[PDB]
């Protein structure tokens, strides 16, 4: 059986209901080396989630669908049982193990929902390997269109907005915004990018390398220098991880802050999100549902005087590094999807017209 | 009426001269002829011609400042008023950055003085002048600034919300300053200040010290009707104003109330 991981450190009194684990210890210390309860591709996926090797919001969904292809390929049918019920009952502890490794992104939630809807609608007269081929082909078509065709459509719809001679501000690491910047630089736009990064992940270095390798002139700075440079910045690109029912933008933790400071400097912000990453779930703060990272990650070496080394010996000391927040929907201007340029109030509209209604 | 004739002779001989300066010079000329104070009181009861706030404000401040040393008192008072504008330019022109986009209201010699002091310090900037048309005076401002060899663009009156996002600072010369820090000016100041506040642009007021009137309007109707006359006069809230530029220094809008409490009307 799969046990629960022990909560690490002293939690925030506002975040006592949310789990906070550590990357030092693993859950597979008390599991079999031939993976029998959990699928071996699923425990491989949980290891590359828990150690932080797959951090992008689209990369988690791609690796999730590849592991689901490896599970469905390694699926067998018992006697007098249907695939459309047994696969539903078997994939739930797999997703529970993946949730206990690392909290799921909403892209992965909608991927689980779409796969459950597809394996629910498999007919009883279909054979074993024929339904396996149908499910693998459905996953392949799904990842094919709703990654690369939506990415090309959002790239063209943002290419027809970015003009010549402007400056663009980005935050965090996202493959969609970086692909927009690369395909805007290659097709003829001449611009420079101000890259805003934040602690302790420091994931802005990835898109910094991606913009220098693409030939784009780049500028690198942090959250406090964004207030210094936004009087010169005319355009802000952002990478959204989830869009809610009210039009909120779930992204990295420095998103609503940067959008508020950009509106204070009259700089329009632009989030870029594909339509499968939407939510019928809604929240208004970063407190009722959020991911808790490592409390040992906030420490750094400024000289030889690391102060947060023995932070657990102080009883009145709390360590917190939030992953997700939400934006109020009156702060974000663009929502660039593959259907066209929509505002934030059109997210449940696109949910309705893409939910067969 | 010899007082209005002397006022017209002092105001029409120099078109670049203010009206309140000529009014206080007319009061001093009546003080040259007690009988001099009675003649000054008679002409200041008889000077009800100009509807500007600065004229009545300077008249009230000279009526307090007068109360054999009255002639020399008015003499160095007019010396301070005449030497005010150089201190205005020298204290105000240090804020304009290079390559900035200037937004300017209708014609006044004070903003022309600070722009010629700004180009005197080797600065390059573009100026957007609102046309401000109950009468074409912003065109006269753009003509007088085109002779200054600075890039000026005649802007339509209903485009101050159109060009606010590209004009980084808004410098407007006012013709009358009430106690709390608000200003009484030409009718298009209120919409420009509201569009600058909605676009977070710093709204600067460049006015002298004799324009400190002891009034307190709450609404657009609470300004007096004798200064209104299609109105010519609006009111700007002091929360919409960043700084003021007087001869006593670059002042926050809460400093005018301090000066008027220390002056006691």
């Amino acid at each position: 059986q799969v046990p629960t991981r022990k909560d690490y450190g002293s939690k925030v009194s506002l975040f006592s209901h949310l789990p906070q684990y550590s990357r030092q210890n693993s859950l597979t210390q008390f599991m079999s080396i031939p993976s029998s309860v959990i699928h071996p591709a699923m425990v491989r996926l949980g290891l590359q989630y828990s150690q932080g090797l797959v951090s992008g919001s689209n990369a988690r969904c791609i690796a999730l669908l590849r592991a689901l292809q490896q599970v469905i390929q390694d699926y067998t049918t018992p006697p007098n049982e249907e695939l459309s019920r047994d696969l539903v009952n078997k994939l739930k502890p797999y997703m529970s193990f993946l949730t206990q490794c690392r909290p799921l992104s909403a892209s992965m939630h909608n991927a689980i929902k779409f796969l459950n809807k597809e394996i629910t609608s498999v007919g009883s007269s279909k054979r074993e390997e024929e339904a396996k081929s149908e499910l693998r082909a459905a996953i392949d078509r799904y990842v094919q269109e709703k990654i690369v065709l939506a990415a090309q459509a959002i790239s063209r719809f943002a290419y027809q907005k970015i003009s010549n001679g402007d400056v663009i501000l980005v935050y965090g690491c996202s493959s969609l915004v970086s692909r927009i910047l690369q395909e805007a630089w290659t097709e003829g736009r001449r611009f420079r990018v101000v890259v805003v990064d934040s602690r302790p992940w420091l994931e802005g270095r990835h898109t910094l390398r991606s913009l220098v390798h693409a030939g784009v002139p780049a500028s690198y700075l942090l959250i406090p220098a964004a207030s210094y440079v936004l009087p010169e910045v005319s355009k802000v690109l952002l990478g959204a991880h989830a869009l809610l029912a009210n039009g909120s933008v779930m992204s990295r933790v420095g998103t609503a802050q940067l959008a508020l400071v950009a509106r204070a400097h009259n700089v329009p912000v632009l989030v870029c999100c594909e339509t499968y990453k939407f939510c019928e779930r809604v929240q208004t703060d970063a407190f009722v549902s959020n991911e808790l990272d490592d409390p040992d990650d906030l420490q750094c070496k400024r000289g030889e005087h690391v102060a947060l080394a023995n932070w657990q010996n102080h009883a009145s000391l709390r360590l917190l590094n939030l992953v997700y927040d939400v934006t109020p929907p009156e702060l974000v201007d663009l929502v660039i999807t593959e259907l066209g340029m929509i505002p934030c109030s059109s997210v449940p509209v696109v949910l309705r017209v893409k939910s067969s209604d | 009426k010899e007082l209005i004739e002397y006022f017209k002779s002092q105001m029409k001989e120099d078109p670049d001269m203010a009206s309140a300066v000529a009014a206080i010079r007319t009061l001093l000329e009546f003080l040259k002829r007690g009988l001099r104070a009675n003649l000054t009181s008679a002409i200041e009861t008889l000077c009800g011609v100009d509807s500007s706030v600065a004229v009545s404000s300077g008249g009230e401040l000279f009526l307090r400042f007068i109360s054999k040393i009255m002639i020399e008192r008015g003499e160095l008072f007019l010396r301070r008023i005449s030497l005010s504008r150089n201190k205005i330019a020298d204290l105000c022109h240090t804020f304009i950055k290079d390559g900035a986009t200037i937004l300017t209201h209708a014609y006044s010699r004070v903003v022309l003085r600070v722009l010629e002091a700004a180009v005197a310090a080797k600065k390059r900037f573009s100026v957007y002048v609102t046309e401000s048309q109950p009468d074409l005076s912003g065109k006269k401002m753009a003509k007088a600034l085109c002779h200054l060899n600075v890039p000026v663009t005649v802007v339509l009156d209903a485009a101050v919300g159109y060009i606010m996002e590209k004009a980084d600072l808004v410098i407007v010369g006012a013709e009358g300053v009430v106690e709390n820090g608000g200003i009484i000016n030409k009718i298009g100041t209120n919409q420009m200040a509201v569009c600058a506040k909605a676009q977070n642009k710093p709204f600067y007021v460049v006015a002298e010290s004799f324009k400190f009137v002891r009034l307190f309007p709450l609404n657009q109707q609470d300004v007096p009707d004798k200064f209104k006359y299609h109105p010519w006069v609006d009111y700007t809230a002091p929360s919409l104003i960043t700084l003021l530029f007087t001869d006593l220094g670059v002042l926050t809008p809460s400093a005018v109330s301090d000066e008027l409490i220390k002056l006691y009307l």
